[PDB]
RNA sequence: GUUACGGCGGUCCAUAGCGGCAGGGAAACGCCCGGUCCCAUCCCGAACCCGGAAGCUAAGCCUGCCAGCGCCGAUGAUACUACCCAUCCGGGUGGAAAAGUAGGACACCGCCGAACAC
RNA sequence: UUUCUUGCCGGAGGUAGAGCUACUGGAUGGCCGAUGGGCCCCACAGGGUUACUGACGUCAGCCAAACUCCGAAUGCCGGU
RNA sequence: UUGCCUCCUAAAAUGUAACGGAGGCGCCCAAAGGUUCCCUCAACCUGGACGGCAAUCAGGUGUUGAGUGUAAGUGCACAA
C-alpha cells in the first residue's frame, strides 16, 4: 500500500441471521453490518 | 482455368530458360509422365489443351496430375507500338518448363491408352517430350 | 530369408573429383563412394553396364558383394544419382552391409 | 495474534486435507490459493467514462483497493474502441487481504445473490483458477441498494497453486466455494 | 505424479536478474585498470567480484559468508557494509583503486547500496 | 502549422536559438532551459 | 500508354569500408549500412546512421559475438 | 587438491538448445514467513526493497542417462562457376555447393569463492 | 615500383546454384473435417450415410528480379 | 516525366542505363528528443456476465511469430 489513497480499511463486524457474528477487514466506514442471508441461512449452502 | 489467383508482382522478367530442371524431374503422383526435353514457356493455353487431349483420350477412367503450373506472366505491349512507354501489361500465363521436367502425369490401366494419349499431349506442347514411366 | 549379394566389380579410384567422375562415365565406370559403420569411406568405381544389370535386376534395394582389389565387402545401395535426361546411373552412396548388423 | 478466518482455517486444517486426499509429496507441492484479481470491462466506455468512473468506486468499495484503469490493448473499429481508451477496472489483492475478501465473498455475497443455486464447477477452470462472472454488482452487500448506479457485474478470478482442475477444484471446496457439482 | 504447469517464482527472479544483468553489463564492463565490481545478493548473503572481462579472471572477491561477516551482527545491510569494507582492503591491496560497480541486475538501494556506499567510503573510487 | 520559432534567452533577451513547435500541439510560447553563450549558464530561453 | 515508375534514389555508396585486416586510423569509418547489419565491437563505435568507425587504430577484425556479426579493431604492436 | 557447489565470463554462442527418465542441499543457491523500517505497485510486499531461518529440495540451479524434436554434418556425386578448347553441340583444368546420406551431439574452456581435505 | 601479374593469407558479400516444413507469395493426396448446408428426429432437445466449402492447419513429393534456412565460382579491399 | 528517399533491375564490394518493374517524400518532435530504470509482443484453452472472431487484462497456457510515427528496405527481442 502506498499511502491513503485507497480507501480506508478497518475491522468491520457482520452479524447474520444465524448470529454467526464474522469478524472481517473492509471499507465499511461505519464498520458494523447485517445480513439477513448467509452462508449458513442460504438453502444450497446450508444443504437445501 | 489455370490462372495464378494473384501474382506478388504482374510484371516479371522472362523467366531463364537455362540448365536442366532440377526438381520434378521424376514421376512422383501417376504411371506414366510427359518429361520435356527441351526449354519452353509451356503457356496455360497449351497445358489446358493437352490436358483436354488426355482427359478426352483416357475416355472415362484414369487420373492425370498437371505438376506445372502456368505461374509467371509474360507481358505483350499493346499492338502497332513503339518501343518504350513502359512495360506491356501481363498477357499470358507460363510455366517455365526446362529439358527433364515432368509436365503432365498419367495413371490408366491400358498402357496402350495411356501411351497414346501422352503423345497427343506431346503433339499438343510446343517442345520435344518423352513417356517416361516410373518403372526405373 | 535372404538375397544373394549380387556379385559386383568394383575399383578404387586413382583419381577423385568432377573431370574424374566425368571420364569415368565415359569411360563405362559409374563413380560411387563406399561408407557407413566404416567409419573411412571409400571411392570406387563400378561398372556401369553391370551395376545397373544388378539394380534393374534386384530392385534399388539389393545387396552387393562389391570386389574391392578382390576383397568382398558387402554394400546396399542407399542413393542413387541418375541424370533426369541421360538416365544413366551417374553416382552411387554404398552403404557397407555388416554381416551381422540391421539397417 | 492476526490471522484471518480463512487463512487461519487453510494453514490449519485445509493444508491436512489435502496432503491426505491427493498423497501429494511435499508440502510446497500442497496447493495454496495466489492472488484474486476481480476483473470488470465495462464495455460502453468509449460512449461515457462516468461509467468506468463509477466501477472503479464500485471496485475501491468492494474490495477494498484502489482499482487499476487498464485501458485497450489496440483499437478495433466494429466495438467503436480505440487503443490507450480505459474499458476495465482490475483489482489484485493478495495475502490477508485476499483471504478475508474471499471470506466476505463466500460468507455474505455468494448467499445474497439473486436466485442462487451454487457455482459452477463444470467451467471450473482448473489450471488457472476459477472465473466465473456476474450479473449484476448491488449484490455485493457492502455497496449500498441506495449507492448503486447500474448493473455492473465482476470476473473473480481466484489464481491457485492448483497443479491441475481436480486438485483445484478440492481446494475451492475445502475453502467453502458452493459449486453446483451434479 | 506433479506437473509444474507454470514457470515457478524463483525460475522468473532467476531469468529476471540475469536479463537486468545482461542489459547492465551491455555498457558496464570492467577492466584491469577499472575492473568491474559484480554484486550478487541473496536473501541470506551479499557476495562481490572484482572481475576483468579482458581476461574474465577475478582480482578480488569478499562475500557475507565469510566468518569475519558472519561474526559482524547487526542485519544484512550490516553485513553488506562490512563486505563492502572488505573487498575495499582487497582491492587496494591487489593494485586497484577504481572500478565500476555492476549491480548484478539488482536495485539500487538496500543491501547494495549499502556495499557501495561502504567501499566508497573505504576508499574504491568506484 | 509549425513555424520557425525563435528561442531568446530572458535573462539578454539574445534570440539564441531558432526551432520549430507546432502552433497547435503547443500554441504557447516555447519555455525550455538553454544557455546563452554569452551568459554562460542555462537559462530559461522563451519564443520571440 | 505511360508508366508510373521511373524513380530511384541516388546510391548511397554503403557497405564495408575496411576490409579485416586493413590497418585504420581512429575514427576512420569501416562500415557504411542502414541498420546494423554489423555491431560495433571492441574499440569500434556506431554513428548516428549506422556508421561503424575505429574508436581506436589497428587492424580490422570481422568477428562474431552472440550470433552477431562484429566490427573490432584489433591494436598493432609498433615493431 | 575432491565435489551430484555457487557466482563471473568466454565459444566464430544450439555439437551448447527443447523435451523425457532417475538424484541431492553440507557451505551455498533457491524457494519460503512476515512488512516494523530504506524502498515499491499506473491496484496488489505479486515484483522491487527490507528483517528471519519456521519449513522444503516440490520447483529454479546442478548431476547421470536417453538421439525423441530441434542443432551440427561430412566424404563422394551433382548443380553452378573462373579461365581455356570448341564453327551451333559440348569438353578440359582449378574452385565447388544447396539438398540428401554416413554420422556427430543430451556441450567444451577459463577465473574466483564455498564444504571437506591439505 | 608505390603500378601490374602470380602464389599465399585476412576479409565482407547474398549473384549463379539450390531450398523453402526457414520466411513472404502461386500447388496432389488421407487426417481431422472443425465454421457450416440438405438429409437430419423436422424440436432449436441428440446424434451420424455426411461423394459438399471441406478451413488454421496435421502428415507425406513440386516454383520467384523485387523469397531466403543456405550459397559458391569470379570479382573487389587489404597484407605478404 | 524532371528534385529527394527505398527496393529490385544491378551480373554476392562501390557504381551502373531505359518513357524498366514498384512505392514513398516536400512531413510528424516539446514528446515520438535526452537520460535512468523497468518490461516483453503474437497464437489457444483448463474458463469466464450480458462478452460474438475480436473488448476483459482472461497469463491460465504458449518462445521471441507483433510493433517500429510514416514508403521501402537494412536493422531492432540484448532490444531500436
Amino acid at each position: 500500500m502506498k499511502t491513503g489513497i485507497h480507501p480506508e480499511y478497518v475491522d468491520t463486524t457482520v452479524q447474520c441471521g444465524c448470529g454467526h457474528s464474522f469478524t472481517t477487514r473492509s471499507t465499511k466506514q461505519s464498520g458494523t453490518i447485517v445480513v439477513e442471508v448467509c452462508s449458513q441461512c442460504h438453502p444450497f449452502y446450508t444443504g437445501k | 482455368m489455370l490462372i495464378p489467383r494473384k501474382v506478388k508482382h504482374r510484371k516479371q522478367h522472362h523467366p531463364e530458360q537455362r540448365g536442366i530442371a532440377s526438381g520434378g524431374t521424376s514421376v512422383s503422383f501417376g504411371d506414366y509422365g510427359i518429361q520435356a526435353l527441351e526449354h519452353a514457356y509451356i503457356t496455360n493455353r497449351q497445358i489446358e489443351s493437352a490436358r483436354i487431349a488426355i482427359n478426352r483420350h483416357i475416355k472415362r477412367g484414369g487420373k492425370v496430375w498437371i505438376n506445372i503450373f502456368p505461374d509467371r506472366p509474360l507481358t505483350k505491349k499493346p499492338a502497332e507500338t513503339r518501343m518504350g512507354s513502359g512495360k506491356g501489361s501481363p498477357e499470358w500465363w507460363v510455366a517455365n518448363v526446362k529439358p527433364g521436367r515432368v509436365l503432365f502425369e498419367l495413371s490408366y490401366p491400358d498402357e496402350k491408352t495411356a501411351r497414346d494419349a501422352l503423345t497427343r499431349a506431346i503433339h499438343k506442347l510446343p517442345i520435344k517430350a518423352r513417356i517416361v514411366t516410373r518403372e526405373e | 530369408t535372404a538375397n544373394i549379394p549380387n556379385k559386383l566389380t568394383a575399383n578404387v579410384r586413382t583419381r577423385t573429383g568432377k573431370g574424374a567422375s566425368r571420364q569415368a562415365r565415359r569411360d563405362g565406370k559409374v563413380p560411387a563412394v563406399l561408407y557407413g559403420h566404416g567409419t573411412d569411406p571409400q571411392h570406387l568405381e563400378l561398372n556401369a553396364r553391370d551395376f545397373a544389370a544388378v539394380l534393374r535386376s534386384h530392385g534399388t534395394n539389393a545387396i552387393l558383394t562389391l570386389d574391392i582389389e578382390g576383397t568382398e565387402q558387402l554394400a546396399l545401395t542407399k542413393a542413387l544419382d541418375v541424370h533426369p535426361i541421360r538416365r544413366n546411373i551417374q553416382h552411387a552412396d554404398l552403404l557397407v552391409v555388416q554381416r551381422g548388423e540391421k539397417v | 495474534k492476526a490471522l484471518p478466518r480463512l487463512k487461519q482455517r487453510y494453514r490449519e486444517e485445509i493444508r491436512e486435507a489435502l496432503q491426505q486426499e491427493f498423497n501429494y509429496a511435499n508440502v510446497m507441492q500442497i496447493p495454496g490459493v495466489v492472488k484474486v484479481v476481480v476483473n470488470m470491462g465495462v464495455g460502453d466506455a468509449a460512449r461515457d467514462a462516468k461509467l468506468i468512473n463509477g466501477a472503479i468506486n464500485d471496485l475501491a468499495l468492494i474490495t477494498g483497493q484502489k482499482p487499476e484503469v487498464r485501458r485497450a490493448r489496440k483499437s478495433i473499429a466494429q466495438f467503436k474502441l480505440r487503443e490507450g481508451m480505459p474499458i476495465g477496472a482490475r483489482v489484485t489483492l493478495r495475502g490477508d487481504r485476499m483471504w478475508e475478501f474471499l471470506d466476505r465473498l463466500i460468507s455474505i455475497a455468494l448467499p445474497r445473490i439473486r436466485d442462487f443455486r451454487g457455482l459452477s464447477p463444470k467451467q471450473f477452470d482448473g489450471t488457472g483458477n476459477y472465473t466465473f462472472g456476474l450479473n449484476e454488482q448491488s449484490m455485493f452487500h457492502e455497496i449500498d441498494v441506495d449507492s448503486i448506479d447500474r448493473p455492473r457485474g465482476m470476473d473473480i478470478t481466484v489464481v491457485t497453486t492448483a497443479t491441475n482442475d481436480a486438485e483445484g477444484r478440492a481446494l475451492l471446496r475445502a475453502l467453502g466455494f458452493p459449486f453446483k457439482e451434479n | 505424479a506433479h506437473k509444474p504447469v507454470g514457470q515457478n517464482i524463483s525460475e522468473v527472479r532467476r531469468n529476471a536478474r540475469l536479463r537486468r544483468h545482461a542489459r547492465l553489463r551491455k555498457k558496464v564492463a570492467g577492466t584491469a585498470e577499472v575492473p568491474r565490481l559484480v554484486v550478487n545478493r541473496s536473501a541470506r548473503h551479499i557476495h562481490v567480484q572484482l572481475v576483468n572481462d579482458l581476461n574474465g579472471t577475478t582480482l578480488a572477491a569478499a562475500s557475507s559468508i565469510e566468518a569475519d561477516v558472519r561474526a559482524i551482527d547487526g542485519d544484512k545491510k550490516a553485513h553488506s557494509v562490512r563486505v563492502g569494507q572488505l573487498i575495499a582492503e582487497r582491492a587496494k591491496a591487489a593494485g586497484v583503486e577504481t572500478v565500476v560497480f555492476d549491480r548484478g541486475g539488482y536495485t539500487y538501494g538496500g543491501r547494495i547500496a549499502a556495499l557501495a556506499d561502504a567501499a566508497r567510503e573505504a576508499g574504491l573510487k568506484f | 502549422v509549425r513555424p520557425k520559432i525563435t528561442l531568446a534567452c530572458e535573462v539578454c533577451k539574445h534570440r539564441n536559438y531558432i526551432t520549430k513547435k507546432n502552433r497547435r500541439n503547443d500554441p504557447d510560447r516555447l519555455e525550455i532551459k538553454k544557455f546563452c553563450p554569452n551568459c554562460g549558464t542555462h537559462q530559461p530561453h522563451k519564443e520571440s | 500508354s505511360s508508366s508510373r515508375n521511373g524513380r530511384d534514389s541516388a546510391a548511397q555508396r554503403l557497405g564495408v569500408k575496411r576490409f579485416g585486416g586493413q590497418v585504420v586510423k581512429a575514427g576512420e569509418i569501416l562500415v557504411r549500412q542502414r541498420g546494423t547489419h554489423f555491431h560495433p565491437g571492441v574499440n569500434v563505435g556506431r554513428g548516428g546512421d549506422d556508421t561503424l568507425f575505429a574508436l581506436a587504430p589497428g587492424a580490422v577484425e570481422f568477428g562474431a559475438k552472440r550470433g552477431r556479426k562484429t566490427v573490432n579493431i584489433v591494436p598493432v604492436a609498433r615493431p
